[PDB]
């Protein structure tokens, strides 16, 4: 039709209308069968059987030295600088990792080098404020910074924590392999 | 009912045995759970290191967007078609009562009529006097409805409702919730 | 008085032979007593903690 | 959210210098009896007069202001800093922002002349 | 019929196009019917209340008013109490500066008809000094609201109980979302040892911050656009 | 006389809070025509609020006059809830009052600054 | 002549929160109370202003921090309304049933961290594991667990695994056992129905004036949500009942909880079965990267990927207000662009936010361990509140 005006299709809908809450004598069921839920407590038992049969079966958790959790091809921990075949630095100063890490974690110095190429005099995470964002894995052309998924390198210093260029390419010496094997996973994806 | 209980051989759990399923459907409240552990060999098999799926993969595209000969990209534009954000003062208002609209002008005369416009441009009259100025058709054609009613708060879509209550409800009666849509 | 009570009642059991069908009788009287002391508070809710939230029961008498 | 805290007050904005002046007079009679309450609550290591006299030339910092809603904004950020001392809102570390010049004498050579300014180009 | 018996999904058929046809369309279309729509209720806000509207504005189905300073309450009734224009409920409240300009701040409101499905945006200015009245008599959660920009901003709140700040420090002085004051702040915490206590001193970073908006093309590179104004609402040329 | 427009305690409906008003009709018309009254007694006849909300809660009392049962009118408004209806009914007669005091059928009374909506262009 | 009012919680009152609090308790019975928020208060509006809206996105997933995903999708949602953009077919149901898995990660955190403040200590267990199932879920899509770095302003950040879509169907057919078996020993329970039977009453028009949504305003009985409201997302395009509760109480409250499992559950089954194909990204180069693959290859990609990275992408200037249906709430954002690629301002409309104001509203006359069951159903994580 019409509406009237403070008034939409937004009308209360079929059966909006509650039902009068039924009474004590508006029950099915007889107060003495009522009344043995009550005293015998059925859901008290009820769910005392819930939590004995989950006694009898398997629990979940692993042994973590000994067991670790799932580990994604897209996990990400601690960083690392990606070499070439015949071993090369990798990393140009294209300072998109410094232009986009949105904590400022990265600091780059970089100086043409003897024979002209560009190459990083000093790069720098502040691994106190690294967040774990990613982009810096994403924001280079020549894929010199990666997510290494290592967590496990828990320092006892803040002085430890300023990742340079010597540790970072002391882990992608390291995690090379790893790090092979997660783009041959995201490379695509990326 | 098309998403009821179905028993526990399509739950893909690590499930029981055989002497001892035989015990835990005598004994359990419902037979049809599941002990919450995947199937190792199905559940994450195989890594996503290494899928071989993974192997031929270049990129997801639509035919209108990667269509190289036909489309230029300022028809396929996005940024820089944006609506202007319309704004109104008290006094274009006023000119959108007098003046008229692009729908139903009340202004010839094209000389005068930037004339007749411009001192409601510069403030010749006000808004009240417009009103007063305003006839009844005028209010009730493009201030009030037709049927000179207040317009209702206008929304993007109306979404009415049912209210599902029978068999198919998340809960039965005597429990308090409600289960619309 | 309800712990004391116990303790009123404890030489009754120990000797609950010798008083056959009259200490019985006897000690019924006395919790028959103390069972309606009890439903004394239990009509007058005495342990009632009562909370001064109420919905605001008088409703929109206007004009 | 009804009601409001204890000693907190609906804002409300004289419309002459004159009632300005009596609230502002009011409010510093507040903090002037409320300071032995300070001393305890805050645990502070110094004396109530000292208190009293630091509360007395925070308001001759603002005694010349010309304008009648500047010390409107003025009057209420004193309140305010009133309900923030007068319950436990504020710790102690944050209450003894106001005593910077007491708990430390500055330390050795404090720049006087253009020389000591210089010799540390300005500190 | 058992667990060890249930089959794969992973080998299976699964649904395989060559190439989807998605067809390539302006997300503002189905916003304009209802657009085109919304200006004939504006409108009709201003010829309702037309002492206290300084204006109405809309972009992409999102209303905007436009309220004087002293103005507030007599507009937020109406939306309120009227049957057409029953709002309800306050969402969101809050400043934005633009110290370009005289009055300095802008106070925003958001409301949401439960009724019919709709959203209302309020806005009015206030210098720094100047109040502008607070909504707390009639919406209620608005009072906890109103506390929080007064401490980002200074914009006061007239006629408000419990008016003091929240979400910042106690013994903070200045406004942290104000275009002047600086990103750091000015206080850095340390416990000192000697007075077994933490102590605010003075700032000092061991890396400057470096922003990096320096680089920035002056002319914004987003063109002119086009409108979206309905036909009746624009105004009629002469001849 | 005296009217009361939501039942604070009573027996529930699906909105909490909101109680079945016992004689929804005769209260709801008593209290549209204190609007009717009121409106036509201090808004002069130029202004588009007096000449709106005669029209609207005319035209609203003619469906609750007109018809009896309670699931039918409802529908028949497009509003919400019958007490709901009666609620805002009474909210809006208050809202009249202060509009009396208020005058909102006059020009502005305070211009902008020319210089103030203007955002980036 | 005060009551002997005390601080609640410094440190671990309730879990996952600083709730200092202040209470007047007269009988134990709170006659006012006074939460001071701002412990969490890291200002991150200030910081907002002073980066990309490239960069800008990890914030809001620090912003409610158990569900990250609908601040990703929110804030998305508002550059997308912003931009004049449209996210493709694939983007929008992958958006809409991670928007939900994390529906059903936030309600599994706080119905059971709820029933750990309350005392039940079996859900806080059986629950969290689960929330580690999904945590494998964020971890193969994005990146690590908890903090997904993810939905983009241009929609998605990447595709899926080649097989998360498979795995995620036989998770979710045994979700539904671990469900109801957390449900046989909540919902009937004598001890949790006397707890929760009028416990912390909402009126409905008290309801709208105190700016309350979600859960709550659907638990006092008006049926209200942006999935089906104001809908986005293929909502539209996925049927889905909603739950609507009966009294003001914190018992609907709860129930409305345990039923949105049933529901979101029934969005992943018409999502699973049918996600098309097509871009995952937006179309084009000029609001999100390029892929990887062509930008060696394609001269014009590079200085996409470049400017991307060093300016970012233009902004129309403007200011929208976007709020979508947390599962806490209504959540929403207001944001005013420059025309810059900074964002002039942004404002969060934190679910929690009018939650935590219109406590003592509601927190009047009861109990002080009844001033626990109050907290975590109106769910401060404060993560969100302050911020
Ligand atoms: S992930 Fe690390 S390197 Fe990348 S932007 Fe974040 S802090 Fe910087
Ligand atoms: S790792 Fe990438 S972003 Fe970082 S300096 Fe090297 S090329 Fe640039």
């Amino acid at each position: 039709n019409i509406y009237a005006g403070g008034s939409a299709a937004a009308a209360p809908p079929a059966g909006f209308r509650i039902h009068r809450p039924a009474t004590w004598e508006e029950s099915e069921e007889g107060a003495l069968s009522k009344a043995t839920k009550y005293f015998l407590l059925a859901e008290m038992f009820r769910g005392l059987y819930v939590v004995l049969e989950q006694f009898f079966r398997a629990p979940y958790t692993i042994y973590y030295p000994f067991e670790k959790g799932p580990v994604s091809p897209r996990f990400r921990g601690e960083h690392a600088l990606r070499r070439y075949p015949s071993g090369e630095e990798r990393c140009i100063a294209c300072k998109l990792c410094e232009a986009i890490c949105p904590a400022l974690a990265i600091t780059i110095d970089a100086e043409e080098r003897i024979d002209g190429s560009r190459r990083t005099t000093k790069y720098d995470i502040d691994m106190t404020k690294c967040i774990y964002c990613g982009y810096c894995q994403e924001s280079c052309p020549v894929d010199a910074i990666v997510e290494t998924p290592n967590v496990e390198y828990a320092t006892e210093t803040r002085e430890e924590l300023l990742y340079n260029k010597e540790k970072l390419l002391a882990n992608g010496d390291k995690w090379e392999l790893e790090l092979q094997y997660a783009l041959d996973a995201d490379a695509p994806y990326r | 009912l098309p998403g009821g209980p179905v028993p526990v051989f399509k739950k893909y759990t690590v499930g029981s045995k055989g002497i001892w399923e035989k015990l835990r459907v005598l004994l359990a409240i419902a037979p049809n759970r599941s002990t919450g552990n995947p199937i190792v060999p199905l559940y994450r098999v195989p890594t996503p290191g290494s899928r071989p799926e993974a192997n031929v993969y270049q990129d997801p595209s639509s035919y209108p967007t990667n269509d190289i000969a036909e489309n230029p990209y300022w028809k396929r534009d996005h940024r820089r078609a944006y609506p202007q954000t319309a704004f109104f003062d008290q006094k274009t208002v006023t000119g959108l009562l007098e003046l008229g609209s692009e729908a139903t002008p009340r202004i010839a005369d094209g000389e005068a009529g930037t004339k007749a416009l411009a001192n409601i441009a510069n403030g010749g009259v006000s808004f009240t006097q417009a009103l007063g100025k305003s006839s009844k058709d005028v209010i009730y054609g493009e201030v009030l409805t037709v049927n000179g009613l207040p317009p209702v708060a206008p929304t993007l879509a109306p979404k009415q409702w049912k209210i599902i209550e029978g068999e198919a409800a998340i809960y039965p009666k005597g429990y308090p919730c409600r289960t619309f849509h | 008085p309800f712990d004391l009570e116990i303790s009123t009642l404890l030489p009754y059991v120990m000797s609950i032979y010798l008083v056959s069908n009259y200490g019985f009788t006897i000690v019924l009287l006395f919790l028959l007593i103390l069972i309606i002391g009890f439903v004394y508070e239990i009509n007058t809710n005495a342990l009632k903690i009562n909370k001064h939230n109420k919905p605001n029961t008088d409703s929109l008498i206007y004009k | 959210a009804i009601i409001a805290t204890a000693f907190a007050e609906t804002v409300k904005f004289s419309g002459s210098k004159q009632e300005l002046q009596k609230r502002t007079l009011a409010l510093y009679r507040q903090f002037l009896r409320g300071a032995p309450t300070f001393a305890d609550l805050y645990e502070v290591q110094f004396s109530i007069p000292t208190i009293r006299t630091k509360i007395r030339q925070e308001f001759e910092r603002h005694r010349f202001v010309d304008d009648l809603s500047i010390q409107n904004v003025l009057y209420a950020k004193g309140h305010m800093e009133y309900q923030e001392c007068i319950n436990f809102w504020k710790q102690q570390a944050q209450f003894l922002k106001y005593f910077p010049e007491e708990d430390d004498i500055q330390g050795r050579h404090q720049p006087s002349n253009f020389v000591d300014k210089f010799l540390k180009n300005r500190a | 019929p058992s667990w060890e018996n249930i089959k794969d999904i992973r080998l299976d058929p699964k649904v395989h196009v060559d190439e989807v046809y998605e067809p390539i369309v302006n997300p503002a279309d189905r916003y304009l019917q209802h657009v085109s729509d919304l200006h004939q209720y504006a409108k009709y806000i201003m010829a309702a209340l037309p002492k206290y509207i300084q204006g109405f504005s809309v972009w992409k189905d999102e209303l905007t008013l436009h309220v004087a300073p002293s103005a507030v309450i007599p507009v937020t009734t109406f939306l309120r109490d009227n049957t057409s224009t029953q709002y309800k409920s306050i969402i969101d409240i809050t400043a934005v500066d633009y110290p370009s300009r005289e009055n300095r701040f802008e106070v925003v409101y958001n409301f949401l008809s439960v009724r019919h499905n709709s959203r209302i945006r309020l806005k009015t200015y206030a210098t720094e000094v100047t109040p502008v009245p607070s909504i707390t008599c009639l919406y209620e959660g608005a009072n906890w609201f109103e506390r929080e920009a007064y401490d980002m901003y200074g914009v006061f709140f007239e006629g408000h109980p419990d008016l003091r700040r929240i979400m910042t420090d106690y013994g903070f002085e200045g406004h942290p979302l104000r275009k002047d004051f600086p990103l750091t702040g000015y206080t850095e915490v340390r416990w000192d040892e000697e007075k077994r206590r933490v102590v605010y001193e003075p700032l000092e970073l061991t890396q400057a911050f470096r922003n990096f908006s320096a680089g920035s093309t002056a002319w914004e590179p987003v063109g002119p656009g086009r409108d979206d104004r309905p036909d009746s609402f624009k105004l009629p040329t002469p001849k | 006389q005296s009217v009361l427009v939501q039942m604070r305690e009573g027996t529930p409906i699906g909105l909490t809070g909101i109680y079945q008003h016992p004689n929804p009709r005769p209260a709801l018309i008593a209290l549209y025509e204190a609007t009717l009254k009121e409106l036509q007694d201090k808004h002069p006849k130029d202004s588009v609020y007096r000449q709106s909300i005669e029209n609207l809660t005319a035209h609203r009392k003619q469906i609750v006059e007109d018809n009896e049962v309670s699931e039918v009118i409802e529908n028949k408004i497009g509003a919400g809830l019958i007490e709901e209806v009666v609620i805002q009914a009474h909210e809006e007669l208050e809202l009249a009052k202060k509009m009396s005091e208020w005058k909102p059928w006059e020009e502005l009374e305070e211009k902008p600054l020319e210089d103030q909506w203007v955002y980036f262009n | 002549i005060r009551a002997f009012t005390i601080n609640f919680g410094p440190q671990h009152p309730a879990a996952h929160g600083v709730l200092r609090l202040i209470l007047e308790l007269s009988g134990e019975e709170i006659i006012r109370s006074d939460p001071h928020v701002g412990l969490l208060h890291r200002g991150t509006e200030k910081l907002i202003e002073y980066k990309t809206y490239m960069q800008a996105l990890p914030y809001f997933d620090r912003l409610d921090y158990v569900s990250m995903m609908t601040n990703e999708q929110v804030f998305s949602l508002a550059v997308e309304k912003l931009l004049n953009v449209e996210v493709p077919l694939r983007g929008k149901y992958i958006r809409t049933m991670f928007g939900e898995i994390t529906r059903v990660l936030n309600h599994l955190m706080s119905v059971c961290s709820h029933a750990m403040d309350v005392g039940a200590l079996t859900p806080f267990l059986w629950g969290f594991e689960e929330r580690e199932k999904l945590m494998e879920f964020y971890e193969r899509v994005s990146g690590a667990r908890l903090h997904a770095a993810y939905v983009r302003p241009g929609g998605v950040s990447q595709d899926l695994p080649a097989g998360l879509l498979d795995d995620i169907y036989m998770w979710a057919t045994q979700f539904g056992d671990r469900l109801d078996e957390i449900e046989e020993l909540l919902t009937d329970n004598r001890i949790w129905k006397l707890r929760t039977v009028n416990i912390g009453t909402v009126t409905a028009q008290d309801a709208l004036n105190l700016g309350l949504s979600g859960p709550m305003l659907r638990g006092s009985g008006i049926p209200f949500d942006i999935r089906k409201n104001a809908p986005y997302d293929a909502y539209d395009k996925v049927d889905f009942d909603v739950p609507v509760g009966m009294n003001g109480d914190c018992y609907d409250r709860y129930l409305i909880r345990m039923a949105e499992f049933r529901q979101s559950l029934r969005i992943i089954e018409q999502c699973c079965n049918d996600m098309p194909a097509g871009a995952v990204k937006v179309e084009d180069f000029k609001i999100n990267s390029p892929p990887r693959n062509l930008m060696k290859e394609d001269m014009e990609a590079l200085i996409h990927h470049f400017l991307l990275y060093t300016k970012g992408y233009s902004v129309p200037p403007g200011e929208t207000y976007t709020a979508i249906e947390a599962p806490k709430g209504e959540m929403g954002v207001y944001v005013v662009s420059d025309g810059s690629e900074r964002p002039y301002k942004c404002k969060i409309r934190a679910p929690g936010f009018a939650h935590l104001g219109a406590f003592d509203h509601i927190a009047r006359g009861h109990f002080l361990p009844d001033a626990v069951a109050i907290i975590g159903t109106m769910d401060l994580v404060f993560g969100e509140v302050d911020r």
